[PDB]
């Protein structure tokens, strides 16, 4: 995350980092005790399947303090739609080999409905993004949970708004073209978070952009809403044996 | 009526047959008498800070 500021330790209590052989992968959204949201492109290039660790409840990297849930990732569901490598139907569903106990600092954030995601959360100017991100393009990641406000645009706004991939319909774009403020690859998974009348949603994915924070590029984020009976189908499923499983979309 | 101002609904908007309209919540919560608000039922309800809400 470029031009945020440290999430206060407990305020970002959905936020999961994703690790690979205990290196950082990607972010992630808590969504229930056992599900975990994220971006398909953080898969693109595992082969220890068996090495995917979640871990909830996490502030500080370098400092073990008790409240760190750490679990095996048993599922990673990708739409039968997204091709490794490519931008579109940039989404994966991780089921957690055990839950993680709900506690002050690991809560999940609400998958909103459809009909309430495209009609009136999708019109909520401001979301958080976070994770342990960039700091600076081409510079140190971080070792505190980063978060920053983005405003979201409307598609036709983002184009005109760029200079020098198309922005489909499962997409969109959010932040700032003057190279201030960004989520940058290091993000990737995370949630864009939006805030309606008290309680907290799940409407992006932090997906793709050019460089970090790059002058007359905006972030692009996975479009939730259009994933939410994609989702909800396969929370009610039975686990099927091997990790990754690629599953019919829409 | 779901479509202009979420209907009224703090959370979830359901429209039916005519003038009617009835709200809904995420589980870990029950609708109040007033037919909009959503209360929790849990101790960590989605969406929700507990670091904030205890302050
Ligand atoms: C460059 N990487 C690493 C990566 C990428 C792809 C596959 C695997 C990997 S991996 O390292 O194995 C991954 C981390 C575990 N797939 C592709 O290249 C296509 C999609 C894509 C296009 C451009 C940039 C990105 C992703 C980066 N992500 C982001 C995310 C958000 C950005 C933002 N908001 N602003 C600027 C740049 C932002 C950049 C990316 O992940
Ligand atoms: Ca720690």
């Amino acid at each position: 995350i470029v031009g945020g500021k440290v999430c206060p330790k407990g305020e970002c209590p959905w936020q999961v980092l994703l690790l690979v052989n205990g290196a950082q992968l990607c972010g992630g959204t808590l969504i229930n005790t056992i599900w975990v949201v994220s971006a398909a492109h953080c898969f693109d290039k595992i082969k220890n399947w068996r090495n995917l660790i979640a871990v909830l409840g996490e502030h500080d990297l370098s400092e073990h303090d008790g409240d760190e849930q750490s679990r095996r990732v048993a599922q990673v569901i990708i739409p039968s739609t997204y091709v490794p490598g490519t931008t579109n139907h940039d989404i994966a569903l991780l089921r957690l080999h055990q839950p993680v106990v709900l506690t002050d600092h690991v809560v999940p954030l609400c998958l909103p409905e459809r009909t309430f995601s495209e009609r009136t959360l999708a019109f909520v100017r401001f979301s958080l993004v976070s994770g342990w991100g960039q700091l600076l393009d081409r510079g140190a990641t971080a070792l505190e949970l980063m978060v920053l406000n983005v405003p979201r645009l409307m598609t036709q706004d983002c184009l005109q708004q760029s200079r020098k991939p198309n922005i489909t319909e499962y997409m969109f774009c959010a932040g700032y073209s003057d190279g201030s403020k960004d989520s940058c690859k290091g993000d990737s998974g995370g949630p864009h978070a939006t805030h309606y009348r008290g309680t907290w949603y799940l409407t992006g994915i932090v997906s793709w952009g050019q460089g970090c924070a790059t002058v007359g590029h905006f972030g692009v984020y996975t479009r939730v809403s259009q994933y939410i009976e994609w989702l909800q189908k396969l929370m009610r499923s039975e686990p099927r044996p091997g990790v990754l499983l690629r599953a019919p979309f829409p | 009526i779901c479509v202009n101002e979420n209907g009224g609904c703090e959370q979830y908007c359901s429209d039916h047959t005519g003038t009617k309209r009835s709200c809904r919540c995420h589980e870990g919560y029950s609708l109040l008498a007033d037919g909009v608000s959503c209360t929790p039922t849990v101790e960590y309800p989605c969406g929700k800070i507990p670091i904030l809400e205890k302050r």
